[PDB]
């Protein structure tokens, strides 16, 4: 048995960087979660790890905007993951 | 280990595995690392049939896990009304205190599970039971904005 | 070993 | 290279705290008088559910949790034995502010308070296992500015 | 347009509240692991998140036995793309 | 496939290394840091970062023993300059730190966010769309991260 | 565009390219998107020879970039003594205030560049010049723990 940090193996997928709003389309869901799920559904089957996925989520959400407020959204994963996180089928 | 398999089967809501496991002598009161028994797990995950089967097979209805929680606490918390009823029918301590002195009524109240609160009350839930913070189920329902529930409790 |  | 084991069935719980109704907040917390319900959050909860159920997580959705409820729910997950789980996912869909998410009661749950419930010490049965928290919430009232 | 704070990678040697370790004779757990990982994995075309994950792994395996201490680096990122450092 | 940041410019960009070793000033100037130690070994980090990022075609920009003000001033230059021809910016801070901050050698605090925020697309448009990487080798408090068995 | 070539050559420290680009008409005062001229870049990166050639080729020694910074500020900040001297020899504004009201003396003092400070002082640097904090080079030298420097400024 090895010892790892008490706080290891966390992935915090924040819909947004601190201090900022995240967006929710009442008819679609939130930019972040919808992007996250789409990306998970698209990429998990391909064996993509969560960080790659969250990067895509960052990308996708980053491309969205709230025209009214010239709003953007920057999701921001933080992680102490020590390994690739994949969600394989089966 | 049959206990572990039963724990997981119970946890997973795998009725047939549970029945098979207990036909195979699985310890109905097996405890996982958290002191959860299959009954805890089934109660927690709302697997009524499993709760029934476990109880029929001598599951300790008042098993307390490592955190001082009973299957009833879980059933009440997670709004598994039928399981609460079955637990209560099978002698669950309606006023079992968890480590915060919360009874299932506190939890049901906390989570605005009105029908469970009603069932608990009907089953002798001590409405004045104060948790270790001096809070009644009523106080907890208020703190959690469960007014429709507070009304019931308040009048008790 | 030292801490920062 | 190293990949978290992710093959248990289910993979683990995907706890979804799906906060839509913030009536309580609007009533109890003066500064959240205007905090709006999170319409469309069911689509997130649904997508997460669909997505993670498809990924073999056991979806444990909870709608409209006050902070205390969130804590009590999380506590169960913190306390329970995840030994047969390879992963724990917790999605909070709520309003939030810097470092916090709101219960539907408008109480604050520091995200760290939530995640820290699943440290190896708090939740040994998840030690070494990926503990994933997706927080769909505002982290402030600022509109992230766009750059060309 | 992309968010103002897009495309950031913050590689923290340690999660909040905690020490990170520096070996006067070798450098810091984090930076040394990072560089090792970068040197080893960038030529493999590994992206930085994969590398930082390895750093997390590596540093997580280090021990300050005196204090039963560990160190948990923690990257935070708003990278929108794979960040690779090719030749 | 994720997009990949362009990383082909020569150099890729600057790899700023703020390498804080000498905390005599901190010890002199900040009561709570009266006993804060010099960061012996930090040079090895600086060297490691330097060689590693040179290999990755960054132009290494080391600055040793920066007070916070100096850090801000140095960062300001990088924030202000034109990275148009760069594909990336890396800033390594090797120092003492505490929750959310790194210390200048003078024991003043620089909130990491204050540092990284200097390179937002608005602050530094020539880095817009380009990876801005900050490696912060500092304590973020004095707690020992506990270890748990696995 | 030659100017961009020159900017990069100056930044990169490619003296011969700088010379060649300017031989081919490169705008010695080309500015990048941050208003940095080759001179700024050379001063910034400590390319003395490039500073010299640029100056020889009519580079504005006091080119102010978009942030109100002159090559001398950069040279002073980044401790490039010879460049500072060359800049000053070529009419660099010793009194150039950046957006913080920092003169090169302030920056030199701030970064504990003693020889640079001495040179700036030699070249008319206002020892009593205050920044937007009302701080002199001396105050800044104290703030930044530059004792030997502060000692010198203190005598002034």
């Amino acid at each position: 048995t090895r010892y790892i940090p008490d706080e290891a193996d966390f992935l915090l997928g924040m819909a947004t960087v601190n201090n900022c709003v995240s967006y929710r389309n009442p008819a679609e869901g939130t930019w972040y979660i919808q992007s996250l799920c789409q990306s998970l559904r698209e990429r998990c089957p391909r064996g993509d790890d969560i960080l790659t996925i969250l990067t895509e989520v960052n990308y996708e959400v980053s491309n969205k905007d709230d025209k009214k407020n010239m709003g953007k959204q920057m999701p921001q994963p933080t992680f102490t993951l020590r390994k690739k996180l994949v969600f394989p089928s089966d | 280990d049959l206990g572990k398999k039963l724990l997981e089967a119970a946890r997973a809501g795998r009725d047939d595995e549970v029945r098979i496991l207990m036909a195979n002598g699985a310890d109905v009161n097996a405890e996982d690392a958290s002191g959860w028994t299959p009954l805890h797990l089934a109660a927690f995950n709302g697997h009524l049939e499993i709760v029934e089967v476990l109880l029929k097979n001598g599951a300790d209805v008042n098993a307390v896990d490592h955190a001082g929680m009973t299957p009833l606490r879980l059933a009440a918390l997670f709004g598994h009304l039928e399981i609460v009823e079955v637990l209560l029918k099978n002698g669950a301590d309606v006023n079992a205190n968890d480590m915060e002195g919360h009874t299932p009524l506190h939890l049901a109240a906390m989570f605005g599970h009105l029908e469970i609160v009603e069932v608990l009350l009907k089953n002798g839930a001590d409405v004045n039971a104060q948790d270790k913070f001096g809070k009644t189920a009523f106080d907890i329902s208020i703190d959690n904005g469960n007014e429709d529930l507070a009304e019931i409790l308040q009048k008790l | 070993i030292e801490t920062d | 290279d190293k990949v978290y084991q992710m093959k248990s069935k289910p993979r683990g719980y995907c706890l979804i705290i799906n906060n839509h109704n913030f009536a309580k907040a609007r009533e109890k917390v003066p500064k959240l008088h205007s905090i709006r319900d999170r319409n469309g959050t069911h689509l997130d909860a649904g997508a997460l559910t669909t997505t993670f159920e498809e990924l073999h997580f056991e979806i444990k959705p909870h709608d409209d949790c006050t902070v205390e409820q969130i804590y009590e729910i999380l506590k169960i997950y913190q306390l329970m034995d995840h030994s047969n789980m390879d992963c724990f996912i917790c999605c909070i869909l709520s309003h939030g502010d810097k470092g916090i998410i709101y219960g539907t009661d408008g109480q604050e749950a520091p995200i760290y308070e939530l995640t820290s419930q699943f440290t190896g010490l708090k939740c040994p049965s998840l030690a070494g296992k990926p503990k994933v928290f997706f927080i769909q919430a505002c982290q402030g009232d600022n509109y992230q500015k766009g750059i060309p």
